[PDB]
């Protein structure tokens, strides 16, 4: 007896989509910058990101 | 900022997809309700900053905001007894 | 996200700076604090350079001393700081390790 | 200017106003320290600073014709 | 007073016309000839046992009280 | 408690970053000052340093284009 | 008499009564509880 | 660039507000003026006031204007000054701003935390300057009882 | 004929016909007691929505018209005006026995002898009133009709 | 309409006898218990089986006294 | 240059609003919308000033004048809608 | 496998009804087969009154 | 540079798939409620029903309107569509799994709702007949009243937790779901979300429009309505039920990807929408606006006052 599962199933697809939806951009960004997104970047973290990037490029070039 | 750039790129991409989807097949009651909304909407506008900062303000903040709410609530009561929101 | 600079140079790399900030505060502190008093007197980037050079020397010395005593651990610790950009609440496990093998004080 | 800088710190151009005020209200001698008004208004508008930098570039450009 | 029309569930065929005022129905009036057949004329040009089905057809929800 | 942990870490790491950026600023300002002096030799000398803002209070340069530390 | 009038009004307008009671609770808590709590924290 | 775009849109849309007929067209161009002004404020770096311009200016006042002009649809009864302010030599010549572009001095000490403008504005407006906040309550109350006594028979 | 292209055309017609048959949207015209039985069809027993069928009221977005009942000389213009306002692909199902061929009151004034005179009926149905089974079988016959609707081929050969 | 004012008073003076009655009726109309009861009945029917005769494969019941194609 | 551009935009919008309220004399709707435009320009240059010279009271003033503008607009449109009943 | 899967099994995926009848079959028994080839089943029991005799059309 | 359009496409398309299957599941579950099956012929389980309906509405012979036939009639449906989606921009599906961390998200959502009101009113008036215009005015008034109620509810949930960006809110809930203590607040917010999109008991505007036009235009309009429905469900579960956080905090739940939790909560709320639709008759318009301006505004305001009070007397307020 699983007759109810015929109704959640279409709804269930939505779930999938939503999950997929989110995950998509996540992994996209994970490949576009090398690490996952960061929630709530105050100015401090942006300055730190710029400085770290410049420092690492200087170290790589040398 | 630097997030409203993703926002606006979303805006233009949504415009594009919507146009694509479009091209494929080829009185006093209202006025007073609007006024009451224009009056209670700055209420929400003012409640937004008051919401975030109820830790760097002692009961003085809560009381000032409650006095504002009381003035506008007497406004709402006068509105009610006049029956302008009767419909 | 390497923190070694292909040599002994500990390459500040702000992630590493925070990872040690859990720890720096008890080595150069007093020395460090004098710097701030300079900056309180006159925020003149000229007349407050000696103390800053001193603090940078002390901190780079700390990083050298601390990257050798804890190497593997520290590596993975910074390996879990670049990732999870700077959130301490994430992979606290590595932090735990960085207090067992590494220098606690 | 009052103190409340746009991000919760002593505003960029406060200290100058504080000195201006303490001198204008403490020693009421007539405009002996109107010298600080130029300073405070400069902080508000950088007028002297922009003028100086503009002139430096002006002369740099004038020596290019040679 | 507006003069609105109403020609609609499938709750039968009927034509209401409404003298209106704001949201008040000052005067509603139905037009009803929209489904006529001549049942009486037919019964006459018909019989008793042959005309029983006509009564069956009138008021087609309650289909036996008529007979 | 968590936010305070994070902010305390930032505070303790502040001075290294501050000193490094201060040294960078001194380097760039010395560059600009040498440039000025070089293009202001024969002009009637006016104290090449030229603290246009008198009464101390070093007052960083603060170029135009309001809110520069955002975009 | 006044109790009868109040019971009548509360039966008639339940949601306004509940709103007023919630607002009364939310205004009574600070005004009369904060001093007591500050005194308790002062004594312990 | 985009600053100039928003400014130009706002300018031309205000022109249409004043000149273009079919008053519903005027109200549309007015909404558009406010939208681009909100985007402009967003560019300035003040986000809260941008969203507020969206909510109360556009979503609240302009909808009232649209309502009223809807019910009465059938009721159809500088270059000199710009040069004078751009030839002052008190504005930095853009060539200067180039090299000095790499001259700003970050502090790294006033941004260990960061008050978003919403938070600091709340602080200031409610603790101090509070009577400045009680009076607008009275003017809103005046607005609503005025609407009532005027139109409500 | 480019036999490959004829196969692609056949598949395109199959897809088109399958969509048009599986998303059909009727439009009720409930004059007389058949409406009741039609409701019984749309009821829980012989469910209609199961076949992808939604009784859309507005005649600007419907596909079929189900004339269920009995026309009347007073009602013919309204029915014709409703029929005209539909999009191009249309079908008409004549329920009952007087919506098609006059039926009983066929022998009476003030009755149109069958809705065939006003709109070009597609498939009628028999009944008095048709058993809900009979109406559902009529709609399945309409599916079988719309299923032999090679259309893209006609445009490719026109 | 003078009587309606008088009737509405007694009807309120009758149900509002004690405090328990007014309190019960108030949180009754304030916590939507009849709404919840209707929702629970509906959800039961949802979980329950269906009718849905599935026509083209199992037709409906008839009787030898039927009428059809002559 | 950016303060110049912001302020000149605000000034030209103010000028446009006053020209609207002066030239057009009968259409009350255009009149009230021009008043709204004037208050909008005032608000915008208030904000630009609040951010140029680092000082906060500009934004408190901006919020309060927003309240004032909403009140005037509502009440004036009431005046109009009672004028156009006759 | 694939033989009967193509014969009368895989059509259910875009046909729908055949899936319901296959379920009723896994519950079913057999009672007849008619010259047109079609199979009549009867899943008599605790099922229901309306749906316990049906036919797969072959 | 090119990652951003990729993210935007990955946000847009799955939403359309999900909303098509949303209307499908809507029909199915209302059917099951009413003791009947839904669409079960076309697909294996009716899964190919929305695709078939879409193909039908595509091949259907179009009819261009005769009322401001450009730049005012062929734009407003696109306007409401763009508004719904740009609202969908900032919603957190997991830790950092967002599109934009707009640090004032709540104000953003509220503003976008008001702009949707603009969309519906201009789409109503852009037609020719006037009864559609009266219906548009009615819908606008209803929408804006329940928006002010939604605003006060947002102010409550905001008071409970300092910042505004939604990830911070879902952490605050990571302690304990705000739905638990403010359960009546959740009920009021849900009723206001119902009235905001005119779905379950408040339909008399649409019912009257059906009692008294382009195929693709109507399709776009219904698409906008149901997309706004999913959005309202999403923010309701993102600020009153946890937002990708396992229940009871036991390290067997922590194997579930977190994103699954958000989908489960939003699907539950969608099911509740459809369920409360098929159990209740509709209000009138009079009683509708009366409840909007008499029952939900005072209750919401009182709740703001009460929660502020309880959270300002004790040192419980961050
Ligand atoms: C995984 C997703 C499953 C969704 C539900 C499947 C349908 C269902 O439960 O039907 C009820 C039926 C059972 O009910 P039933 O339809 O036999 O009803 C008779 C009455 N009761 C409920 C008492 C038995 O479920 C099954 O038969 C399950 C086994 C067969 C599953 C076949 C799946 C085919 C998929 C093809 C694509
Ligand atoms: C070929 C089957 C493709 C998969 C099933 C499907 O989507 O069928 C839709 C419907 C099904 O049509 P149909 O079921 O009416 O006829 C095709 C019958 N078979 C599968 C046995 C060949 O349309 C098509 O499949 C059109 C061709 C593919 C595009
Ligand atoms: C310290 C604080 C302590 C708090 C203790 C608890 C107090 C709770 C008070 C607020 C309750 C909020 C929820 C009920 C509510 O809002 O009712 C408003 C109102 C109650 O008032 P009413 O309008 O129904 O009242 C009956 C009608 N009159 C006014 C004429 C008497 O609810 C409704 O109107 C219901 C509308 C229909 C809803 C249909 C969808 C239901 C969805 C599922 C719900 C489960
Ligand atoms: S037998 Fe025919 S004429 Fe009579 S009620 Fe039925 S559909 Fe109508």
């Amino acid at each position: 007896n699983l007759r109810w599962m015929e109704a959640v199933l279409p709804l269930g697809i939505i779930a999938g989509m939503l999950c997929v939806m989110g995950n998509a951009q996540y992994y996209i960004h994970k490949a576009a910058h090398g690490r996952p997104k960061h929630i709530g970047n105050d100015l401090w973290d942006v300055a730190m990101e710029r400085r770290d990037k410049k420092l690492h490029e200087q170290a790589a070039s040398s | 900022m630097s997030e409203f750039a993703p926002i606006c790129i979303y805006l233009v991409i949504s415009l594009l997809v919507s146009l694509i989807l479009l091209g494929l097949p080829f009185d006093i009651r209202f006025y007073l309700v609007s006024i009451l909304f224009i009056i209670f909407d700055p209420e929400v506008t003012f409640s937004f900053p008051w919401a975030v900062s109820l830790n760097k303000i002692d009961p003085f903040g809560s009381w000032s905001m409650m006095a504002f709410l009381l003035i506008l609530t007497i406004g709402s009561l006068y509105e009610w007894k006049r029956g302008a929101l009767d419909w | 996200a390497s923190a070694v600079d292909a040599s002994g140079n500990p390459i500040p790399s702000s992630s590493v700076l925070m990872a040690s900030s859990k720890h720096i505060g008890i080595r150069c502190h007093s020395e460090n604090l004098d710097f701030l008093k300079c900056k309180k007197k006159d925020p003149n980037p000229e007349k407050c350079l000696d103390k800053g050079r001193d603090v940078t020397r002390c901190v780079l010395g700390l990083l050298k001393d601390l990257h050798q005593k804890c190497t593997k651990e520290m590596d993975d610790y910074v390996g879990c700081m670049y990732y999870h950009t700077n959130e301490f609440d994430l992979c606290r496990k590595e932090q735990q390790a960085f207090e067992k093998k590494c220098s606690l004080e | 200017a009052s103190g409340w800088g746009i991000t919760g710190n002593k505003g960029r151009c406060y200290d100058f106003w504080m000195d201006f005020s303490e001198c204008m209200s403490r020693c009421r001698e007539p405009k002996d320290c109107g010298l600080l008004r130029e300073d405070y208004l400069e902080c508000l508008h950088h007028s002297k600073e922009f003028q100086r930098r503009n002139r430096i570039y002006k002369e740099e450009q004038r020596k290019i014709r040679a | 007073n507006f003069t609105s029309n109403f020609g609609p569930a499938a709750h039968g065929v009927l034509r209401s016309v409404l003298e209106m005022n704001g949201e008040v129905v000052e005067r509603a009036e139905p037009h009803i000839g929209l489904l006529h057949r001549g049942t009486e004329k037919l019964i006459e040009y018909k019989t008793y046992l042959q005309a029983l089905p006509y009564f069956d057809r009138l008021d087609y929800v309650s289909t036996m009280a008529q007979e | 408690a968590l936010k305070e942990e994070k902010y305390a870490a930032r505070r303790s790491i502040l001075p290294v970053l501050q000193a490094e950026e201060d040294e960078r600023f001194v380097r760039e300002w010395h560059k600009y000052l040498a440039y000025e002096a070089e293009v202001m030799k024969d002009v009637p000398g006016w104290k090449v340093g030229e603290s246009v803002y008198n009464s101390g209070r070093w007052v960083p340069p603060a170029s135009g284009e309001l809110r520069p530390d955002i975009w | 008499a006044v109790m009868e009038k109040l019971k009548m009004f509360v039966v008639q307008e339940p949601v306004v009564a509940a709103s007023c009671l919630i607002a009364g609770f939310g205004l009574f808590l600070p005004a009369v509880v904060r001093p007591i709590l500050d005194s308790y924290q002062a004594t312990k | 660039m985009i600053l100039s775009v928003l400014s130009s849109l706002a300018l031309v849309s205000g022109l249409m507000v004043v000149r273009a007929k079919n008053p519903v067209h005027s109200v549309l161009f007015f909404i558009l003026v406010f939208c681009d002004t909100s985007g402009l404020l967003l560019l300035l770096g003040l986000d809260f006031s941008a969203m507020i311009f969206l909510v109360v200016y556009i979503g609240a006042i302009a909808v009232l204007f649209l309502f009223v002009v809807m019910m009465f649809h059938i009721q159809i009864a500088l270059w000199w000054e710009m040069f004078f302010i751009l030839d002052n030599e008190t504005i930095p010549l853009l060539p200067t701003q180039i090299n000095t572009t790499s001259l700003i001095y970050t502090v790294y000490a006033g941004k260990v935390r960061s008050w978003t403008n919403l938070e600091t504005l709340g602080n200031l407006l409610y603790t101090y300057y509070f009577v400045w906040f009680l009076v607008p309550s009275l003017i809103l109350l005046v607005a609503m009882i005025g609407a009532i006594v005027l139109t409500m028979h | 004929v480019s036999k490959a292209a004829e196969f692609v055309i056949s598949k395109v017609d199959d897809l088109m016909n399958w969509a048009r048959r599986g998303s059909i949207w009727p439009m009720t015209f409930g004059l007389a007691c058949c409406a009741v039985e039609m409701m019984h069809t749309g009821a829980a027993r012989y469910d209609l929505d199961r076949f992808g069928i939604i009784f859309r009221p507005s005649p600007r977005q419907s596909d079929c018209m189900i004339v269920a009942g009995t026309l009347t000389n007073k009602m013919a213009p309204a029915l014709r005006k409703v029929y005209d306002q539909m999009p191009e692909p249309r079908w008409v199902i004549s329920m009952g026995s007087c919506a098609n061929g006059g039926g009983y009151y066929h022998y009476s004034y003030s009755v149109v002898r069958g809705c065939d005179r006003i709109v070009p009926v597609d498939i009628y149905v028999p009944g008095c009133p048709p058993t809900a089974e009979a109406l559902l079988y009529g709609l399945l016959q309409l599916q079988k009709k719309i299923n032999r609707r090679k259309d893209f081929l006609h445009w490719w050969t026109k | 309409t003078k009587l309606e004012d008088e009737q509405r008073e007694q009807l309120a003076k009758e149900i509002s006898k004690d405090w328990s009655s007014v309190f019960e009726r108030s949180i009754n109309t304030l916590f939507l218990t009849e709404m919840v009861r209707g929702l629970m009945l509906t959800l039961k029917y949802f979980f329950e089986t269906k009718v849905t005769i599935n026509y083209p494969f199992e037709k409906g019941p008839l009787s030898p006294r039927f009428r059809g194609e002559h | 240059m950016d303060p110049i551009k912001y302020f000149t935009f605000s000034m030209i919008i103010f000028i446009l609003g006053i020209r609207g309220i002066l030239l057009n004399r009968r259409n009350i709707l255009i009149m009230l919308m021009s008043i709204e435009l004037m208050l909008l320009a005032v608000n915008s240059n208030f904000l630009v000033f609040s951010v140029s010279l680092d000082d906060m009271m500009g934004q408190s003033f901006a919020l309060l004048v927003l309240t004032v503008a909403a009140a005037e607009s509502a009440i004036g449109l009431a005046i109009f809608v009672i004028t156009f009943r006759v | 496998l694939r033989e009967l899967k193509d014969e009368g099994y895989l059509r259910c995926l875009p046909d729908g009804n055949l899936l319901q009848t296959k379920i009723h079959n896994i519950g079913a028994t057999l009672v007849g087969v008619d010259k047109f080839g079609n199979k009549y089943y009867e899943k008599l029991g605790d099922t229901q009154y309306g749906r316990h005799r049906w036919v797969e059309y072959a | 540079y090119i990652a951003v359009p990729a993210e935007i496409l990955g946000i847009i398309l799955p939403l359309l798939l999900g909303v098509a299957f949303l209307v499908l599941a809507e029909r199915k579950v209302m059917a099951f409620v009413q003791r009947r099956k839904g669409p079960d012929v076309v697909g294996s389980f009716g899964l190919l029903q929305p695709l078939a309906d879409g193909l039908k509405l595509i091949l259907k012979e179009p009819i261009s309107p005769s009322s401001a036939n450009f730049s005012l009639f062929r734009m407003a449906p696109v306007a409401t569509f763009m508004l719904s989606l740009v609202a969908w921009a900032v919603v957190p599906f997991d830790y950092g799994m967002v599109l934009s961390d707009s640090n004032i998200g709540l104000l953003y959502l509220f503003a976008i709702s008001s702009l949707g009101v603009y969309g519906i009113i201009t789409a109503g008036w852009s037609s020719n007949s006037k009864y559609a215009f009266l219906g548009a005015l009615r819908s606008a008034a209803q929408m804006v009243s329940y928006e002010v109620s939604i605003g006060l509810i947002l102010i409550t949930v905001l008071i409970c937790v300092g910042s505004c960006n939604l990830s911070e809110i879902v952490m605050a809930q990571k302690q304990i779901w705000f739905g638990i203590p403010l359960f009546p607040v959740l009920v009021m917010f849900f009723i206001s979300c119902l009235a905001e999109t005119n779905r379950a008991p408040f339909d008399l505007p649409e019912a009257e429009a059906e009692s008294v036009y382009s195929s693709m235009g109507s399709a776009l309009f219904f698409l906008g309505e149901y997309a706004n429905m999913i959005l309202m469900s999403g923010l309701c579960t993102s600020l009153s039920l946890g937002g990708w956080l396992p229940i009871l905090d036991l390290p067997i739940f922590k194997r579930i990807p977190g994103s699954i939790w958000f989908s489960i909560k939003v699907i539950l709320f969608l099911f509740l929408y459809i369920w409360v639709r098929a159990a209740f008759p509709r209000y009138r318009y009079d009683q509708l606006m009366g409840l909007g301006w008499k029952v939900f505004l005072p209750l919401s305001l009182a709740w703001v006052v009460a929660v502020s009070g309880v959270s300002v007397t004790f040192p419980w307020l961050p």
